[PDB]
């Protein structure tokens, strides 16, 4: 069960500035009104953004893993349905696969016969059905390391609204042998821009994996050469090992943050501690 | 009063440093050795605080 | 005058030992009976969680030959609850047995298992001569003779790529400094002490960075309130009194330090409740007197 697909708009890749984006709570216990000052991997700020589109045009190639990646994606009707990791994705060495049905997202950590061009069929059928019978992800599962069913989430799968109100962000730390998900989802009216403003990143959910990753490839619904998606975007940003100051509030939200590396302004307010200066 | 209220901060972060011992919570070492090879642990946190 | 002596403090009152709900015991039995055991280079793993252990059954027990428990003394060992639990399974000759050690040296100890400075766990080793022995050589276990870089603490080393020996290309199925990565060991009853081999089984851990599951006697009595009494929530234990606050948690917040290090307000196990910590009353008593000479 594998068809090739090359029905793409071959583009090279846009760029984009990282303004103030991937900030997550980096421990599990919880503080208030107090600044910490801690190390760990994260998105420096201001750095350039691979961008890819989705509508014609079909942006799915694969791209490296190294130390986090973060993905974030704007969408309507969220065509994207999954991801892909592992080394060589051919049956050989464990391989990640998070699929996220419309039901809910099974994690299965188990080795897995891919294709060359893999995607989610689900059929271009325009008679209000989108009827899947193209399991167009791998052929073979020879043995599962892993198994997981999470909660039954049915989130919308349609709509061509104006302004993408769905904004969902991702981060995919693998260290210690242990694999990471934080993310958080906002509302937006805006049209265009990787939205500038602050944010948090709350956790989801930690896994036992202990398996070695350096690629991966996101996953979504679709016939092969035919169909009707509607307009998707994609960014991708690499992490990097930083320091920061996190300003918790009362509420114990994480409100803002000040990097330690970024130009020597920011360094003094590393060192001093705090937000403001005086001369 | 900066100064002052500057040294009780500097002083009271110290409790929270290894000094080169496996942790920084009496409690801590206290229910998680026995005890004759508590005091070689302890007696670095003491010299250092 | 007036002289400071002798500080005064209240005293507790109480224990309170509220642990989490009981579930079924550890299935750590038979991993230290299984079947096989597989051999030194890609050693066993298992995981524990979901599950109560207590280590009286397999501490006591003379079932075990060698035992050392490194970052925790065993006679208490029962009275910590562990985030997770790693179960290492795998059989050596009982020549290397000292090589297990942290920081220890050793074609074991260096090119197919390392293990850092810090490894917090204990571990157990345990003759298995009788039946891990062949009477025609127990050949199933190989190890990896050589190695072209020592490997960091706990990553398995899988290939069965033919040695370098020399800068000289290596070439063919063998060739010239070219040997297999792998040799394989001989087990008879024919053994002495040291070459028969050994069930050896390490049991690692990791502390708090999220509610720990493994615990032993629970014994949770009850959430009194505004009494000195000494808490024992999970495993951090203290004293002080236990009040509510207004204060508020995310799904995923216990442990609030809240200014620097101290552990202030805090859930709870057994249910969901946002307490509050703070230690009991205290001050410095003095003596104002007059002259003794004077009056007493
Ligand atoms: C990064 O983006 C800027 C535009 O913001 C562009 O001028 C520059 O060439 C880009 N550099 C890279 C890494 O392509
Ligand atoms: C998810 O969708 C795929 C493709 O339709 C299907 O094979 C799989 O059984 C589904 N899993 C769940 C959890 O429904
Ligand atoms: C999958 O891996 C296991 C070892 O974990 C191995 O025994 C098995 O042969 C492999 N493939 C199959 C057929 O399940
Ligand atoms: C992961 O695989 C890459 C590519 O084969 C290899 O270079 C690296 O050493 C591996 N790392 C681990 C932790 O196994
Ligand atoms: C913080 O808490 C207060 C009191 O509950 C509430 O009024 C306010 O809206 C909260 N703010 C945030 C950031 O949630
Ligand atoms: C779980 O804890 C509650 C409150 O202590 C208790 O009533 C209940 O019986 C417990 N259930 C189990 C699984 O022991
Ligand atoms: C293995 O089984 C025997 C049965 O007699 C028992 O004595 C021994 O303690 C068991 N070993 C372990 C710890 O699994
Ligand atoms: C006792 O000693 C005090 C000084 O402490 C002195 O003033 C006083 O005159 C002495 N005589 C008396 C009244 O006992």
């Amino acid at each position: 069960q594998c068809v090739n697909l090359t029905t793409r708009t071959q583009l090279p890749p846009a760029y984009t500035n990282s303004f103030t984006r991937g900030v997550y709570y980096p421990d599990k216990v919880f503080r208030s009104s107090v600044l910490h000052s801690t190390q760990d991997l994260f998105l420096p700020f201001f750095s350039n953004v691979t961008w890819f589109h989705a509508i014609k045009r079909f942006d799915n190639p694969v791209l490296p893993f190294n130390d986090g990646v973060y993905f974030a994606s704007t969408e309507k009707s969220n065509i994207i349905r999954g991801w892909i990791f592992g080394t060589t994705l051919d049956s050989k060495t464990q391989s990640l696969l998070i699929v996220n049905n419309a039901t809910n997202v099974v994690i299965k950590v188990c080795e897995f016969q891919f294709c060359n061009d893999p995607f989610l069929g689900v059929y271009h059928k325009n008679n209000k059905s989108w009827m899947e019978s193209e399991f167009r992800v791998y052929s073979s599962a020879n043995n599962c390391t892993f198994e997981y069913v999470s909660q039954p989430f049915l989130m919308d799968l349609e709509g061509k609204q104006g302004n993408f109100k769905n904004l969902r962000e991702f981060v995919f730390k693998n260290i210690d042998g242990y694999f990471k998900i934080y993310s958080k989802h906002t509302p937006i009216n805006l049209v265009r821009d990787l939205p500038q403003g602050f944010s948090a990143l709350e956790p989801l959910v930690d896994l036992p994996i202990g398996i070695n990753i350096t690629r991966f490839q996101t996953l979504l619904a679709l016939s092969s050469s035919g169909w009707t998606a509607g307009a998707a975007a994609y960014y991708v940003g690499y992490l990097q090992p930083r320091t920061f100051l996190l300003k918790y509030n009362e509420n114990g939200t994480i409100t803002d943050a000040v990097d330690c590396a970024l130009d020597p302004l920011s360094e003094t307010k590393c060192t001093l501690k705090s937000f403001t200066v005086e001369k | 009063v900066n100064q002052n209220a500057q040294a009780l901060n500097t002083l009271v972060k110290q409790l929270s440093s290894n000094f080169g011992a496996i942790s920084s919570v009496l409690n801590d070492i206290l229910a998680r050795l026995d005890k004759v090879e508590a005091e070689v642990q302890i007696d670095r946190l003491i010299t250092g605080r | 005058g007036i002289y400071q002596t002798s500080n005064f403090r209240v005293q507790p009152t109480e224990s309170i030992v509220r642990f989490p709900n009981i579930t079924n015991l550890c299935p750590f039995g038979e991993v230290f009976n299984a079947t096989r055991f597989a051999s030194v280079y890609a050693w066993n793993r298992k995981r524990i969680s979901n599950c109560v252990a207590d280590y009286s059954v397999l501490y006591n027990s003379a079932s075990f030959s060698t035992f050392k428990c490194y970052g925790v003394s065993p006679t208490k060992l029962n009275d910590l609850c562990f985030t997770n639990v790693y179960a290492d399974s795998f059989v050596i000759r009982g020549d290397e047995v000292r090589q297990i050690a942290p920081g220890q040296t050793g074609k074991i100890a260096d090119y197919n298992y390392k293990l850092p400075d810090d490894f917090t766990g204990c571990v157990i080793a345990w003759n298995s001569n009788n039946l891990d022995s062949k009477v025609g050589g127990n050949y199933n276990y190989l190890y990896r003779l050589f190695r072209k870089s020592n490997l960091k603490p706990f990553e398995r080393d899988i290939s069965t790529e033919i040695y370098q020996a020399g800068s000289t290309p290596c070439n063919g199925v063998e060739g010239f400094n070219c040997y297999f990565p792998l040799q394989s060991y001989g087990f008879q009853p024919t053994y002495g002490v040291g070459y028969q081999p050994y069930r050896v089984v390490v049991l690692s851990f990791e502390l708090l960075h999220a509610p720990a599951t493994v615990c032993g006697p629970k014994k949770s009595t009850n959430l009194v309130k505004n009494k000195c009494v000494n808490f024992n929530f999970n495993g951090l234990t203290g004293t002080g009194v236990l009040t509510e606050s207004n204060k508020k948690f995310l799904p995923f917040q216990q442990f609030g330090r809240d200014i620097d290090d101290t552990t202030d307000a805090v859930r709870d196990p057994q249910t969901l409740e946002i307490l509050d910590i703070t230690p009991c009353s205290f001050g410095g008593v003095s003596v104002i007197t007059p002259g003794t000479n004077t009056s007493n």
